[PDB]
RNA sequence: UUAAAGGUUUAUACCUUCCCAGGUAACAAACCAACCAAC
């Protein structure tokens, strides 16, 4: 029993053939049927045949007998099709309303998510259908994850290094960061996890969260979970006062937050904001000065990742009380020294799949970006407060898409915050970085930033680039470009400074063969964000789409604190790049 | 079942025999008009049969649907059902040591074991601050449950024992908070 | 062969008037299948069967329990009620007579086996039903005796049982009698025959043992069920020793059941216009209907009310879902509507308005819910007493 | 039922009949054409309540086989479980104990009662309270049947472990009574 | 008002018998399902 996600009027017939299976009303559920190949519809029992030993199904091919179901073949003389007069036979029969288009919820339903015209129609549709559409997505992510096969250690070679047999039949997936696999020990009669584990290409080296001694048995597979159905809209109506309502502003403010303390009335002003914080323009900072700005507010700081919330808390421990500042765990090691799973605190610090049902004064979500609709959701149906803080930036990286193939993911489409900042603008904007030189300030500013984004510091004639293809090679996961890192050597000889620099790259290959050849540390732009660096060594890799994507690109250049060496392979950001170009030797 | 064909073909035998009988034609000529009507009605008695069966099929089958239903359903909440209705016959009742306590469970006070009847048995109540003692502690008694408690024993939370008289409303923040209140039945 | 088998110990989940844990017995498919083959025509016979001193299987409905009391005042010379309950009927059987009540079961087959058989299937019955042994709680235990309710043979086993302690109390009161003070010849000659076939006769007398059972039936007539009884006895008889009064019964239960009765489990009456007392919790009114006076059963209110306000299921706590609940507790408690007492009618009354609030309600929840009507006509008759009346009347 | 071969019978039949009643010639002649559609719809009658009753009975047939092969299997299935049963449970009988008292036997046959007796190589006790637990089980060993047994485990009605030194007079009305201790035969 | 009887087939109408498919009502028997009461 539930409401069309169509005409939310009350009906109880859900279609079986969708993975979420959602419940559709009458005229919804025929239209839904007769136009896609789901003919399954559940009901508090299901549509299907009666009939011992029938396999029949299609609810247009179903007859009322009895007080059961049956095929033609099987059915009493007596009945009347469950299928007819443009409507599916159910519970709540008269109330129902109907669509005049179900091209979109069809569209969702059987669309595969591989496309960007999937997500573009997810993030433009109904809220309803928003909340489907998000649903189905993690679903199918989920049901996709399970599709790999199972990494078994087979020889332990050393420490931190091993080596995998895979499952014969099914795909191995990628060894990068963005797959978490999770160990499983052989016992008498089950199996037992043994933590969270990630890995590359060695031979396997494996980063683990927890140091054991593994041995021969031990396997590995990416851990799945439930996705719960999601209820509330990613994003609350929104509500413009003419006073702050709810808050109290503090008399006595340090001139540290000074510069907030007008953005800050704005938060009190309006039921939701939303905050573009370019790098180094301290977004935690506006965070926790939202707090010390009124001081008797209760607030929840939450994101999706446990890496943002800890450091959500870091700044807590230098500015916020440790006595008023409490971090949920859920029964991964992260932020330990507020105290843990206390609720009625003044400042919780929570991640978005742990957030406790309860209300707040102020809900500060960091990190926008990340963000996808169903954590908007979560976050909603969780947290009831009298104002929302959505902080981050559109043109940094988003959530990673797995299963997306064809096209590529506009921020606009990154969710429902980040939609609203790149259609309408954000509410508030920190327009000053004092991380960047002045040249990638810039550089970032005329690229995505719309030359908003201004310098805090002067250039510091450090920010190099060159162009220079080099030779491509691909692995089964990953690329890599050893004349680029040939070029690098060169430039580290020449210049030896430079080996207190950060290498980053697209690529986990391309950032293994520069850890193993030069000795610098190495970050992917995905793990790279939220970090700094004095100087970074950047090398494209490639020309591809990944590699030349302008927020990937914008966050692996404000990295730098000082210098930074592009060694690039597109042309055309090559060019956009202000840096003082170099002649290969 | 009046929106049928088999109706107005109904209506028009009925209408040429009412025409017949005030004409009085002849005798066969009206019998061809009852040749070709209790036919009319042999197949409009019928086609109005399956389908009168068939609507109170639906009604006798979707009743037995919401009941599966409304079963189905209503033993999947009976976490907060019983809850809800117990504490509504619990205000219902309308008793004055009953309220006392749950006024003293809805804000400081819990006990921490069955409270005892007889008059020799030991209780231990839980103060979370310093407001809920005043109105509960007054010197050496304890009034909870409609019933007096003499006070030998109060100890603070990390279980270091404090006398009776050492607390106050301002050296009250130098203690752990929930403290631990252990009485005898007056 | 003989085969031994397990009876799981189950513990019952119903209502009661006091705190004790009644238990029944989960007894295994061997024996149930080995004595269905056996019992199910020696019983058929006895349960469809009308006018006899068992009563099982007869309905109470339709002028039933009218019949069984006509039944049981055939020619009683000076009438009087007696009823008793037997304090542990299950639990304190000595074996012996278990025994005997499946041996007078098992004399039935002169015909269909020989003598080894016979005594091969008494042999399985001992085996599994008197002194096999039960698993309570994860652990096998010996059943000393007793009797195992959730046999196929139980309470056919109790009427045996109590029917055999009937009669032995008979005998024992009549023999303990002076014999000098006796008055009637004919009474006199009966007890000195009953003492010479008892202990001076190594075989049996067809002819005595007969003219004894029409004596009984004569002047102490029986009407049993299970372990319940009620019998209607001559005044005069009992008052001269010689057909056996509570004395002499509850002597008997004293020495061969190793219990003793109470006042509380018996009970007698002087009056038989008011009918018995109990009978299988059924209390007796003497009412008027149809120009004619009838007995008809009524039941203790208290437990009506108690069922209604306490069910099993949790869905059961929800009367929309099912109507035909409130249905059966009102014919149930129809015939309370002639007592005297004005509160035991208001309770049939209380009922009928609720089963019609329980049905608006129905109506009103699935026509707001689903806008179509389906209430029909023959609902309203479940609010009317003409339903009820017909019920206990006697054409069906 | 429209495949069968009387359907030409109707569509000739009426096929002929409505062509002659539009030509209208005369009742003389359209006689035959009346009685032979009359005979023809009950050709159909024959013909057919000869078939349309003979798929019910071919359904029901259906039907009762395949819950008569349903059962068939199921009997299989508990035949298997049945005997992996019986012999999963015969490995437990410790063969070599019970094979010397059986040898003792005149006949083979002995009371099934002391098998678990003399056999039977664990032991547990329910005990209520500790008065009679000082009369049985006190102490790390203790002897029954003839047999001496040594303690390894003690648990309560919620089925926790429960340490030796705990079971005091004083300190018993702290713990759940229906006692569970379980013993080896100590050899 | 019009010799009689007999004769044949056909058409019409009436009545009777049987067969056949349609529907209504009743009765019973079975199966299945839910629920109640008694020991
Ligand atoms: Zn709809
Ligand atoms: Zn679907
Ligand atoms: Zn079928
Ligand atoms: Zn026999």
């Amino acid at each position: 029993v539930g409401a069309c996600v169509l005409c939310n009027s009350q009906t109880s017939l859900r279609c079986g053939a969708c993975i979420r299976r959602p419940f559709l009303c009458c005229k919804c559920c025929y239209d839904h049927v007769i136009s896609t190949s789901h003919k399954l519809v559940l009901s508090v029992n299901p549509y299907v045949c009666n009939a011992p030993g029938c396999d029949v199904t299609d609810v247009t091919q179903l007859y009322l007998g009895g007080m059961s179901y049956y095929c033609k073949s099987h059915k009493p003389p007596i009945s009347f099709p469950l299928c007819a007069n443009g409507q599916v036979f159910g519970l709540y029969k008269n109330t129902c309303v109907g669509s005049d288009n179900v091209t979109d919820f069809n569209a969702i339903a059987t669309c595969d998510w591989t496309n960007a015209g999937d997500y573009i129609l997810a993030n433009t549709c109904t809220e309803r259908l928003k909340l489907f559409a998000a649903e189905t997505l993690k679903a199918t992510e989920e049901t996709f994850k399970l599709s790999y096969g199972i990494a078994t250690v087979r020889e332990v070679l050393s420490d931190r290094e091993l080596h995998l047999s895979w499952e014969v039949g099914k795909p191995r997936p990628p060894l990068n960061r963005n797959y978490v696999f999770t160990g499983y020990r052989v016992t008498k009669n089950s199996k037992v996890q043994i933590g969270e584990y990630t890995f590359e290409k060695g031979a396997v080296v494996y980063r683990g969260t927890t140091t054991y001694k593994l041995n021969v048995g031990d396997y590995f597979v990416l851990t799945s979970h439930t996705v719960m159905p999601l209820s509330a809209p990613t994003l609350v109506p929104q509500e413009h006062y003419v006073r702050i309502t709810g808050l109290y502003p503090t008399l006595n403010i340090s001139d540290e937050f000074s510069s907030n303390v007008a953005n800050y009335q704005k938060v009190g002003m309006q039921k939701y904001s939303t905050l573009q914080g370019p790098p180094g323009t301290g977004k935690s900072h506006f965070a926790i000065g939202l707090a010390l700005y009124y001081p008797s507010a209760r607030i929840v700081y939450t994101a999706c990742s446990h890496a943002a919330v800890d450091a959500l808390c870091e700044k807590a421990l230098k500015y916020l009380p440790i006595d008023k500042c409490s971090r949920i765990i859920p029964a991964v090691e992260c932020f330990d020294k507020f105290k843990v799973n206390s609720t009625l605190e003044q400042y919780v610090f929570c991640t978005v799949n742990a957030l406790p049902e309860t209300t707040a004064d102020i809900v500060v979500f960091d990190e926008i970006s990340m963000a996808t609709n169903y954590d908007l959701s979560v976050v909603n149906a969780r947290l009831r407060a009298k104002h929302y803080v959505y902080i981050g930036d559109p043109a940094q990286l988003p959530a990673p898409r797995t299963l997306l193939t064809k096209g590529t993911l506009e921020p606009e489409y990154f969710n429902s915050v980040c939609r609203l900042m790149k259609t309408i603008g954000p509410d508030m904007f920190l327009g000053t970085c004092r991380r960047c030189p002045a040249e990638i300030v810039d550089t970032v500013s005329a690229l995505v930033y719309d030359n908003k984004l201004k310098a805090h510091k002067d250039k510091s004639a450090q920010c190099f680039k060159m162009f220079y293809k080099g030779v491509i090679t691909h692995d089964v996961s990953s690329a890599i470009n050893r004349p680029q890192i040939g070029v690098v050597r060169e430039f580290l000889t020449r210049n030896p400074a430079w080996r207190k620099a950060v290498f980053i790259s697209p690529y986990n290959s391309q950032n293994a063969v520069a850890s193993k050849i030069l000795g610098l540390p190495t970050q992917t732009v995905d793990s790279s964000q939220g970090s700094e660096y004095d100087y970074v060594i950047f090398t494209q890799t490639t020309e591809t789409a990944h590699s030349c994507n302008v927020n990937r690109f914008n966050v692996a250049i404000t990295r730098a604190k000082v210098g930074i060496l592009c060694i690039m392979s597109d042309r055309d950001l090559y060019d956009k790049l202000q840096f003082t170009s170099l002649e290969i030797p | 079942f009046s929106s049928l064909p088999s109706y107005a073909a109904f209506a028009t035998a009925q209408e040429a025999y009412e025409q017949a009988v005030a004409n009085g034609d002849s005798e066969v000529v009206l019998k061809k008009l009852k040749k070709s009507l209790n036919v009319a009605k042999s197949e409009f008695d019928r086609d109005a049969a399956m389908q009168r069966k068939l609507e109170k099929m639906a009604d006798q089958a979707m009743t037995q649907m919401y009941k599966q239903a409304r079963s189905e359903d209503k033993r999947a909440k009976v976490t907060s059902a019983m809850q809800t209705m117990l504490f509504t016959m619990l205000r219902k009742l309308d008793n004055d040591a009953l309220n006392n306590i749950i006024n003293n469970a809805r804000d400081g006070c819990v006990p921490l074991n069955i409270i005892p009847l007889t008059t020799a048995a030991k209780l231990m109540v839980v103060i979370p601050d310093y407001n809920t003692y005043k109105n509960t502690c007054d010197g050496t008694t304890f009034t909870y449950a409609s019933a007096l408690w003499e006070i030998q024993q109060v100890v603070d939370a990390d279980s270091k024992i404090v006398q009776l008289s050492e607390i106050s409303m301002d050296n009250s923040p130098n203690l752990a908070w929930p403290l631990i209140v252990t009485a005898l039945r007056a | 062969n003989v085969i031994p088998t397990i009876t799981q110990m189950n513990l019952k989940y119903a209502i009661s008037a006091k705190n004790r844990a009644r238990t029944v017995a989960g007894v295994s498919i061997c024996s149930t299948m080995t004595n269905r083959q056996f019992h199910q025509k020696l019983l058929k016979s006895i349960a469809a069967t009308r006018g006899a001193t068992v009563v099982i299987g007869t309905s109470k409905f339709y002028g039933g329990w009218h019949n069984m009391l006509k039944t049981v005042y055939s020619d009683v010379e000076n009438p009087h009620l007696m009823g008793w309950d037997y304090p542990k009927c299950d639990r304190a059987m000595p074996n012996m007579l278990r025994i005997m009540a499946s041996l007078v079961l098992a004399r039935k087959h002169t015909t269909c086996c020989s003598l080894s058989h016979r005594f091969y299937r008494l042999a399985n019955e001992c085996a599994q039903v008197l002194s096999e042994m039960v698993m309570c709680g994860g652990s096998l235990y010996v059943k000393p005796g007793g009797t195992s309710s959730g046999d196929a043979t139980t309470a056919y086993a109790n009427s045996v049982f109590n029917i055999c302690q009937a009669v032995t109390a008979n005998v024992n009161a009549l023999l303990s009698t002076d014999g000098n003070k006796i008055a009637d010849k004919y009474v006199r000659n009966l007890q000195h025959r009953l003492y010479e076939c008892l202990y001076r006769n190594r075989d049996v007398d067809t002819d005595f043992v007969n003219e004894f059972y029409a004596y009984l039936r004569k002047h102490f007539s029986m009407m049993i069920l299970s372990d319940d009884a009620v019998v209607c006895f001559n005044s005069t008889y009992a008052s001269q020793g010689l057909v056996a009064s509570i004395k002499n019964f509850k002597s008997v239960l004293y020495y061969q059941n190793n219990v003793f009765m109470s006042e509380a489990k018996c009970w007698t009456e002087t009056d038989l216009t008011k009918g018995p007392h109990e009978f299988c919790s059924q209390h007796t009114m003497l009412v008027k209907q149809g120009d004619d006076y009838v007995y008809l059963p009524y039941p203790d209110p208290s437990r009506i009310l108690g069922a209604g306000c306490f069910v099993d299921d949790i869905v059961k706590t929800d009367g929309t879902l099912m109507i035909e609940r409130f249905v059966s507790l009102a014919i149930d408690a129809y015939p309370l509507t002639k007592h005297p007492n004005q509160e035991y009618a208001d309770v049939f009354h209380l009922y009928l308005q609720y089963i019609r609030k329980l049905h608006d309600e129905l109506t009103g929840h699935m026509l707001d819910m689903y806008s179509v009507m389906l209430t029909n006509d023959n609902t309203s008759r479940y609010w009317e007493p003409e339903f009820y009346e017909a019920m206990y009347t006697p054409h069906t």
